[PDB]
RNA sequence: CGGCCCCCUGGACGAAGACUGACGCUCAGGUGCGAAAGCGUGGGGAGCAAACAGGAUUAGAUACCCUGGUAGUCCACGCCGUAAACGAUGUCGACUUGGAGGUUGUGCCCUUGAGGCGUGGCUUCCGGAGCUAACGCGUUAAGUCGACCGCCUGGGGAGUAC
RNA sequence: GUAAAGCGCACGCAGGCGGUUUGUUAAGUCAGAUGUGAAAUCCCCGGGCUCAACCUGGGAACUGCAUCUGAUACUGGCAAG
């Protein structure tokens, strides 16, 4: 039930006596197609061992976000040390109008209409990081309902 | 291998091996998901015991929490709606509709076995419409029992069990401050109409005295055929115990009595002489 | 359940000198006395209660309990506390992911199982004198770091702990888990990652075993419910 | 409510800060550590050398009392400064009960003048004293049988530093530190002093009315280097040291413990 | 900006009151002050010391080291207008958890003692939230905001040429 | 702050911004209307060339400007505090 991308995969070096010791990290992301998402990011000596890591690390520490039908429930900017995002609820039948990483989470998340653009840095590991931060922050109708003692035809 | 990593809390599992095994699992929160791991890659792990001792209808059930979770995960692979409960013999009476109850009773002698011993005490598989059915024939009944309890005027009584919940069985227990709301409580009366209900329980403790409280029948009297229990206690109002005294009694001595006949009071002593006299004999 | 005099005469009230404490416990404080901040106990009590409360409903549903105590001077009394409730405790130092890397810890458990087994079931004697000499000293250390927990089997269902800033590392591995927290929480520690907590001098003795005590009891009660 | 503010107003009124109150109860022994619980933030470790009277044994069980000291709070973790202390408010009170009377009759037992004056010793302590105190006349206890036992008569006390001399015989006879510094001073007076911090070059002895004194590393013993003062002294303690040198410039009098 | 004294003189802070009644903040151009070196004229010249000379060292030593040593450093009056002129952090205002100090006021308190409880100004260190590429900053912000100005747009060529 | 980037520091004209209360005005601001904003082009709904491009009817738009009539919270002006 649940779909898994891996995002990317960079050849990162450690120098020791002898010479480069060459290692693998393995940026995945996961999801339900609903709510829920969750990102991994794993290292190993080979690729395969480092990918298996992100997607185990990913199933761990998901997080839920609010959707409304197929798309966002208001514009919505998210952070991560370089990489800023801004993404935008849209109609249906437009699509994941997104790049790159930020894509992969956005289709695993389950979101099916969206306009959106990285500013900033576009560093796949910290670009999914702002992502998901500006999915998590994102909040809903009935909840702004309950956080102001107010129903949901009074915020309309 | 969760299960065998104390990963899976498996408790009781009520199945019946050589046709359905459907059994519930509970987990301790932590993103584990007990069915999930027993079935697997689209059933990887069920297929293995659906073909291990053989063709069994294996399922799991996700166990929420206490015993009125396990009820409806019992009657489940189906579609549970309500339920009703009771003391020590609650017995889970499942409440589903007709067009459902088609797969969820499944086979009249197998899912009402199977779900019997899934909470390990009894089911009781009925219909939506049968739970009103029952649900009506009881709010009469606190009512349908010739209204042995407070008792006053009648025209006043129907207007007080109008909106009386429960009728008035031992209802004193429960809020009495509600029926004050109801149009028409001045001094504390209907609070002491409630009062005259727990003392019509107390009258009926008087009456089972007047069946047990000042003495009834001994077993001799009330195994004899061809005698109840009120014919029985008539006949032992007049001083008998046992069948031998009743025996000793004529029919002008039990003529007494109105509610047996002289033909009737015959037989009985016939038959209680008879008791005596062939009581060497089997 | 436990009364404000007792409390009083244990020495809850008191709580660290002024310089050692921390603002988010501002709340949980009273005043100032003689330069020591004093805990107030009108607000400690209630919420001590509703604690005892959740461990007796976490008992009454067979939840494990974890008493962790790494003061030294305490380490006596929470074992004491975890044996007459029959529950699990760290006394001596927290091993770090004990819980979040159990799966490492529970091989840990096993090998200290087998070890007790040898030394009492087997009476095999008969072993190389220096050898005989090192398994009973891996013995005495894992019956030191997990002679506790070793009948534990999974991970605890709730952490009663007697000092936050302390034990912060179990703490820590508690919320990354999401086990419930019931911490005793002098001024100077920080109550942000307790769920449950509990203001009260973690120092003194005395209060130390008065928590305990009273710990114990309700799970005592949850466990006969 | 109230109840417990008036509880705190109420248990500030039932404490008081110094060693005074004799409150706290011996709650956990073992050698070398007595513990007791005052009414404070947490309970004190004690030392058995504060505890044990005269011959060096131990002398109060589980539950006894005896007050300790304050007005220092948490060193990182527990409270106090100890309870000897107290007992020397209580020496201080019999020596003013003197006054009343115009005679503290004790026992007083003076064989030699450490600074001058004949060393006059009561229940537990030993106190220093000078020359004139030790004989109400010439009569010089040397001539006495050694340690003899009379009593303490109290020629002079310096009111400020506990220097306190006082007159073994004859029953029938009855700023501030640094500008007149040259009563210890002549080359060599011994004092008796409480060292106070050993800062591994030192030990610092100072007992005398606001002053410093360092018998820092080179004499304390007859070995110089390898020595250590932490190991070799003690630590709160009241000991042999005089004087050796004085600056009442540069407030550095540079005692020794060598003699 | 550092020995004391005197004369003239600017600012800062606190204590209470009394008054004025938005008179304020910022500032392109403009004006002033602006280390050291340097220049001009006139004085001065102990020590130190660019330049210079000799002796060493060295392969060489137009240096480092040694022996000497003149401009200058000092004073007066002018000019120069730059420095890693740095907190590499524009100015003004408001708001946001803490601890340990220093310094300088000031209110009360039995100063019963060097103290006890506050309340102002300036200031050093540590550290929370938050911020930050990280390092770190952290009520003296590099946090949360407002007002005005200055400045940046790849490295060199070049802060150079005209 | 360290990546390029805080004038060495100040004073200060012009300029920019401006505590708080009341009154007034109605400049800014907002609302409505009128006039205009050529046609074509763009966009919407239609029509015609077999379709399309292309042609084409009607609308919308042309974010503006000018006026007149209102609104007066804010900004401004004026008057008093």
């Amino acid at each position: 039930e649940l779909q898994e991308k891996l995002i990317a995969v960079n050849r990162v070096s450690k120098t020791v006596k002898g010479g480069r010791i060459f290692s693998f990290t393995a940026l995945t992301v996961v999801g339900d197609g609903n709510g829920r998402v969750g990102f991994g990011y794993g290292k190993a000596r080979e690729v395969p061992a480092a990918i298996q890591k992100a997607m185990e690390k990913a199933r761990r520490n998901m997080i839920n976000v609010a959707l409304n039908n197929g798309t966002l429930q208001h514009p919505v900017k998210g952070v991560h040390t370089g990489s800023r995002v801004f993404m935008q609820p849209a109609s249906e039948g437009t699509g994941i109008i997104a790049g790159g990483a930020m894509r992969a989470v956005l289709e695993v998340a389950g979101v099916h209409n969206v306009l959106a653009k990285a500013y900033g840095s576009t560093n796949p590991i910290n670009v999914v990081r702002a992502t998901i931060d500006g999915l998590e922050n994102m909040n809903s109708p009935e909840m702004v309902a309950a956080k102001r003692g107010k129903s949901v035809e009074e915020i309309l | 291998p969760e299960i065998g990593e104390e990963v899976i809390e498996i408790k009781a599992a009520a199945r019946d091996p050589g046709s359905r095994a459907k059994i519930a699992v509970k987990t301790n929160d932590k993103r584990i998901d007990p069915v999930g791991a027993c079935v697997g890659m689209r059933g990887a792990r069920v297929q293995a015991v659906s073909t291990e001792l053989g063709g069994e209808r294996i399922d799991i059930v996700l166990w929420d929490d206490n015993p009125a979770q396990f009820v409806i995960n019992a009657m489940a692979p189906a579609d549970v709606a309500s339920i009703v409960v009771d003391e020590d013999k609650h017995t889970m009476d499942i409440a589903v509709e007709a067009g459902n109850l088609a797969q969820a009773i499944g086979r009249n002698g197998q899912n009402v076995r199977l779900a019997s011993q899934l909470s390990g005490w009894e089911l009781n598989v009925m219909t939506v419409d049968d739970l009103q059915a029952k649900h009506q024939a009881e709010a009469h009944a606190a009512i349908d029992t010739f209204t042995k309890y407070l008792d006053i005027d009648e025209d006043f009584a129907t207007v007080l069990v109008e909106e009386g919940f429960s009728t008035l069985e031992e209802l004193a227990y429960v809020p009495m401050k509600e029926l004050l709301e109801i149009e028409g409580l001045d001094e504390p009366t209907v609070e002491a109409l409630r009062e005259r209900a727990k003392n019509a329980l107390a009258t009926i403790a008087q009456a089972q005295e007047e069946s047990l409280g000042d003495n009834k029948p001994a077993d001799d009297l009330l195994n004899l055929e061809g005698v109840d229990r009120d014919l029985a206690f008539k006949l032992a109002a007049r001083g008998v115990c046992t069948l031998e005294d009743l025996a000793e009694q004529g029919i002008d001595d039990l003529a007494d009595i109105e509610g047996l006949t002289d033909e009737k009071a015959g037989a009985l002593i016939m038959a209680a002489r008879n008791i005596c006299w062939f009581g060497d004999e089997a | 359940t436990v009364s404000m005099r007792d409390m009083l005469k244990a020495g809850v009230h008191f709580g660290h000198q002024t310089r050692y404490w921390n603002p988010k416990m501002k709340p949980f404080i009273f005043g100032a006395r003689n330069k020591v901040h004093i805990i107030n106990l009108e607000k400690t009590v209630p919420m001590f209660n509703e604690a005892l409360a959740e461990l007796n409903k976490i008992a009454s549903r067979k939840g494990k309990i974890l008493f962790v105590g790494t003061k030294r001077a305490a380490s006596e009394a929470v074992k004491d506390a975890a044996l007459s409730c029959d529950q699990f405790f760290v006394n001596h130092r927290w091993l770090g992911g004990m819980l979040t890397n159990w799966k490492t810890v529970r091989q840990s458990i096993k090998r200290l199982k087998d070890l007790e087994t040898q030394s009492q079931d087997g009476t095999f004697d008969k072993l190389t004198k220096k050898e005989a000499l090192m398994r009973t000293r891996e013995l005495e250390k894992l019956e030191n770091s997990l002679g506790g927990i070793k009948d534990m089997g999974g991970l605890p269902d709730a952490l009663f702990v007697i000092d936050a800033d302390h034990e912060h590392i179990a703490i820590k591995e508690a919320n990354n888990l999401g086990i419930p927290v019931f911490a005793i929480v002098d001024t100077n520690s920080d109550p942000d990652g307790v769920d449950f907590v509990i203001p009260g001098n973690d120092d003194a003795i005395r209060a130390v075993t008065l928590y305990l005590g009273a710990v114990a009891a309700t799970v005592r009660e949850g466990r006969s419910q | 409510e109230s109840f417990a503010q008036l509880f705190e107003e109420s248990l500030k009124e039932i404490e008081t800060r110094p060693g005074s109150i004799v409150r706290g109860v011996v709650v956990a022994i073992d050698k070398d550590v007595v513990l007791v619980d005052a009414g404070l933030k947490s309970e004190s470790a004690i030392p058995a050398e504060q505890f044990k009277n005269a011959q060096g044994e131990l002398e109060i069980q589980v539950g006894d009392e005896v007050d300790v000291a304050l007005d220092a709070v948490e060193d990182g973790f527990g409270e106090t400064l100890l309870s000897r202390e107290k007992a020397k408010r209580h020496e201080a009170w019999i020596t003013l009960e003197k006054a009343y009377e115009d005679a503290e009759t004790v026992t007083g037992v003076i064989n030699g003048k450490v600074k001058g004056g004949f060393t006059v010793e009561l229940n537990g302590i030993r106190a220093f004293l000078p020359g004139s105190l030790v004989d109400v006349r010439p009569v010089r206890d040397t001539l006495h049988l050694e340690g003899k036992e009379l009593e303490f008569k109290v020629i002079k006390l310096d009111q400020k530093r506990n220097n306190v001399v006082v007159s073994r015989r004859a029953v029938i006879e009855s700023e501030d530190p640094w500008v007149a510094i040259a009563k210890r001073y002549p080359e060599g007076t011994k004092l008796t002093g409480r060292v106070t911090n050993l800062t591994d070059y030192g030990c610092f002895v100072e007992i005398e009315e606001g002053v410093e004194g360092l018998v820092h590393v080179s004499e304390m013993d007859w070995t110089n280097k390898n020595i250590h003062p932490s190991k070799v002294v003690n630590v709160g303690d009241v000991v042999e040291v005089m004087v050796l040198d004085i600056d009442e410039e540069r407030r550095r009098i540079s005692l020794g413990l060598k003699q």
